[PDB]
RNA sequence: GUAACGGGGCUAAACCAUGCACCGAAGCUGCGGCAGCGACGCUUAUGCGUUGUUGGGUAGGGGAGCGUUCUGUAAGCCUGCGAAGGUGUGCUGUGAGGCAUGCUGGAGGUAUCAGAAGUGCGAAUGCUGACAUAAGUAACGAUAAAGCGGGUGAAAAGCCC
RNA sequence: CCCGGCGAGGGGAGUGAAAAAGAACCUGAAACCGUGUACGUACAAGCAGUGGGAGCACGCUUAGGCGUGUGACUGCGUACC
């Protein structure tokens, strides 16, 4: 069973058992979230979508880890024109392990 | 006091340096060159982080459209239906549907005729 | 720089860098372009202000109890030993002893040892002070010093 | 009549692939004695065809 | 107590003019002259 | 064992000797010493004789087998350049370098 | 999660016969085009060869409207001195109707590898039968 | 050189009238994160419950930092159970960077808070050194010419006879 | 002691804590020139990067997958002063 799902703009497929790693949710490390912005819940045969979203879905979503990825080198530069910036940025991440799909 | 401008100097050539690996010829090696180069990346990398996110549009779409056509609708028609019907599944998600499960698509496929009908 | 107003080479003609001097500091042993001078760095100390620091300084250690006061400091013999024996008596290590009269066996006492030092009441100096750790007064120096400040 | 920027090693280095040598196939093998020599040239000790024809 | 414990007043020790420190300092390059003036070079400007 | 052999300072660019070394690079070693020795190089002969070298000190030093012996590391390294002042045509000078040459030929059983 | 990206490990390309009797050119040439490129596969990349390999055959029985026939010329340059060259479509059919086609083909796919690779899947005939019956190749109506 | 759609091609995939749509920007919005500037309730070395708003930028103006050598702090502290340096690597910062460890190195380095500066290089046909590049290319200096035998020697077109 | 010209240079043996301290002698960076291993690369055009990424190799973990290197093909993109 998979289900389809969007949170902070941003819409991610996934299945149970699954790490996905989602926005900075403020949250603690080690607690059990809902999702109610379920779109689809695919059994297998059977799919399951209305509306937006759907009526009697909700999804068992643990967090994991927060944290933050990869470093980017920000190079903003203009040939010619005595100018060069570089910033820096490590995006906020929360990894979320998903234990299961609740219809 | 007078100050030797060496290892300091070398510290910043390292990092540089580093930057630059799997780059052909002076650009891994050469430092003026190598800089520039580094230079050249970042701004891409800057420019690609704000033309990937389309690129990757682009992709989705054209997978929807193949998919579409394949079931036997235009792909901006669908869209059409899709938004009627407000259910709000973007693009990517989509073309990972029509990439692996296949009835799940059909089903979209339908419900966005239902609502175009 | 000891060397020549003889240009290496000429202004036009031949393919290098236009040259004026070896002496220049663009160069293997040229000038520093912005070359130091013997020059006297000391700050204008305003009196009074000095005055008031030493004043602040004072009133801290009183608070900080660094200030130890005394009334019989002093060295029989030019005899360090002895003046050890007396930091150990009464438990002191990193110190500063300031004296209205200047025994002079204090004195002699005080010279080798890196934590001790002796000065006189109207011969002292703010960064010493803060320097040593538990700051040794006579009664006298501090009537002295007292005199001085006001 | 020069040349207007700097070539690569990887050029110059293609450009060696070619100037390298042929190293000589095998040596040549005399019938009586067993003696090593060059092809069509004589022995070190002047046998030739499994004859000595030359002393020096 | 000590030389390490005394710090002095924010605003009373200003950072200072370091011109011609490259492209972040902003006061580079040039420095703060701007481009092939009288005022611009060495020993330049004229009389008050 | 892997027993290595060194020269040192050979006067003749590394970039002309490296030619020679290839022709013999891998090779079973008394192979490679005839064809060193039937070749029209002059750096032929110098790495020729740092290659008997090394067999003799796999022979003496080390107690090893002719027999098995092959040629495996072989690089041909630059030297010091002695710079000399050639004069060219209307007073230009050209500060000439004569490049020397290291070689270094490794050789073992294995 | 992660978009999927084609492995031609993966990529499955089947085979197909096109029939360009009495049909117009241009149309059938870009739907080529498309074939070979992937735009109706479901697995598609811009950077992997997904679509499927084609047969064309009768390419002089293709189809122009208007003066299309004696009016478009093909052009080609030796890449010598005054090496250009001049052919009417009248002219290339009776001589070499294939060329033609491909061209087409040619400029409606990528300049690249890609767009190579995608070309080579083109087999082109003047006649109406091919010979590729073992790959057992179904017609579709293009 | 087709060369006056960008090209393939197109009789619509042109051109004009109308509508439903989708794409199409680093635009707006979504979620997250960082600040600068005011309004406010409480306070202070202001943090904020906040609240709004603002955040391309050359010359140029203002504000804030990091690091290098030295100075004190410091006869302090770390350090031959391995310093500086070099070289990697992993981590961590908005950035100059910083911390940790591997190997080399084989003796010094410097917390913290200050102070002082020959302080931070990619460009000056910069200067000095090293090393490429053309390249194993042109060249080897008069077009008075060698050629063989024997000799010594590791080896002889050049040296001796 | 062996090699080689009773050469150079080397390798042993030896000295010392160390010769990865041999008079070209402390450390020994960079360019530059190399060997060996890794993967790619001989129908494919362009500031050589970037974004995407097939595969292939190699480390781990108890599976899972992540790293690292390479990057075929591919979107965009014409150095720096
Ligand atoms: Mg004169
Ligand atoms: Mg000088
Ligand atoms: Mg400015
Ligand atoms: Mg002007
Ligand atoms: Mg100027
Ligand atoms: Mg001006
Ligand atoms: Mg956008
Ligand atoms: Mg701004
Ligand atoms: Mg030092
Ligand atoms: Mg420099
Ligand atoms: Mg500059
Ligand atoms: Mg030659
Ligand atoms: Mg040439
Ligand atoms: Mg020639
Ligand atoms: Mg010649
Ligand atoms: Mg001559
Ligand atoms: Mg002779």
């Amino acid at each position: 069973m998979y289900a389809v799902f969007q949170s902070g703009g941003k819409q991610h497929r996934v299945s149970e058992g699954q790490t996905v790693r989602l926005e900075k949710l403020d949250i603690a490390t080690g607690e059990t979230v809902e999702f109610a912005e379920v779109l689809m819940i695919a059994n297998g045969e059977e799919v399951k979508i209305g509306v937006p979203f759907v009526d009697g879905g909700v999804i068992k979503a643990e967090v994991v880890a927060h944290g933050r990825g990869e470093k980017v080198k920000i190079v903003k530069f203009r040939r010619r024109k005595h100018y060069r910036k570089q910033q820096g940025h490590r995006q906020w991440f929360t990894d979320v392990k998903i234990t299961g799909i609740s219809a | 006091a007078r100050v030797k401008r060496g290892v300091i100097a070398r510290a910043r050539h390292k990092k540089i340096l580093k930057q630059a690996k799997g780059y052909y010829g002076a650009r891994s090696r050469v430092y003026r060159v190598a800089f520039q180069a580094v230079i050249k990346a970042g701004q891409y990398a800057y420019r690609d982080r704000r033309q990937r996110k389309r690129q990757f549009r682009q992709l989705w779409i054209a997978r929807i459209n193949a998919a579409a056509r394949q079931n036997g609708i235009s792909y901006s028609k669908f869209i059409n239906g899709l938004k009627k019907a407000s259910v709000e599944i973007d693009r990517k998600i989509l073309a990972d549907i029509a990439v692996f499960d296949k009835v799940a698509f059909t089903a979209l496929v339908e419900k966005a005729k239902a609502a175009l009908a | 720089v000891t060397g020549s107003g003889k240009k290496p080479w000429r202004q036009k003609g031949t393919g290098r860098a236009r040259s004026g001097s070896i002496k220049s500091p663009i160069w293997r042993s040229g000038g520093v372009t912005f070359a130091a001078r013997p020059q006297d760095h000391s700050q204008k100390v305003n009196k009074k202000m000095y005055r008031g620091a030493l004043k602040s300084i004072l009133s801290e250690l009183v608070r900080q109890d660094r200030l130890i006061v005394v009334e019989k400091f002093s060295v029989e013999a030019p005899k360090t030993k002895l003046l050890a024996q007396k930091l150990k008596d009464m438990a002191l290590e990193d110190v500063l002893i300031i004296t209205g009269e200047l025994d002079e066996n204090l004195f002699l006492a005080a010279r080798n040892l890196h934590k001790v030092d002796v000065r006189d009441a109207t011969g002292i100096d703010p960064v010493s002070l803060i320097a040593f750790d538990k700051v040794v007064m006579t009664a006298d120096a501090v009537k002295q010093v007292e005199e001085m400040l006001a | 009549a020069v040349q207007q920027n700097k070539p690569t090693r990887s050029k110059r280095g293609m450009r060696r692939s070619h100037d390298a040598l042929t190293a000589v196939t095998s040596l040549s093998v005399d019938k009586t004695s067993g003696e090593k020599h060059l092809r069509h040239h004589i022995t070190a000790d002047g046998y030739y065809r499994g004859r000595k024809v030359i002393a020096k | 107590m000590r030389l390490n414990t005394l710090s002095p007043a924010e605003g009373s020790k200003k950072a200072g003019k370091r011109l011609g420190r490259g492209i972040g300092s902003g006061l580079g390059k040039t420095g703060g002259r701007g481009h092939k003036g009288q005022k611009s070079r060495s020993g330049g400007g004229v009389r008050r | 064992m892997e027993t290595i052999a060194k020269h040192r300072h050979a006067r003749s660019s590394a970039q002309k000797v490296r030619l020679v070394a290839d022709l013999i690079r891998g090779k079973k070693v008394s192979q490679a010493l005839d064809i060193l020795t039937y070749t029209n190089k002059k750096a032929a002969v110098l790495v020729k004789k740092v290659l008997e070298s090394a067999i003799a000190n796999a022979e003496h030093n080390d107690g090893a087998d002719i027999d098995d012996l092959k040629v495996t590391k072989i690089f041909v390294d630059e030297g010091p350049s002695m710079k000399r002042i050639m004069p060219r045509a209307k007073g230009r000078a050209d500060r000439i370098l004569k490049r020397t040459s290291h070689i270094t030929v490794v050789v073992s059983d294995r | 999660m992660k978009t999927f990206t084609a492995k031609p490990e993966t990529v499955k390309r089947d085979w197909y016969v096109v029939d360009a009797t009495g049909k117009t050119l241009g149309r059938l040439a870009t739907e080529l085009a498309r074939r070979l490129r992937g735009k109706h596969k479901a697995e598609y990349t811009p950077h992997v060869d997904t679509g499927d390999y084609i047969i064309v055959l009768n390419a002089d029985k293709v189809a122009v409207t208007g003066n299309k026939r004696t009016d478009k010329v093909y052009y080609h340059h030796t890449g010598h001195i005054g090496g250009i060259k001049q052919a009417t479509f009248e002219e290339m059919i009776a001589r070499r109707p294939e060329r033609v086609i491909e061209i087409a083909v040619k400029g409606m796919l990528p300049k690249g590898p890609l767009g190579r690779a995608m070309f080579r899947k083109l087999k082109v005939y003047a006649g109406n039968e091919h010979n590729h019956a073992a790959q057992q190749p179904q017609v579709l109506d293009i």
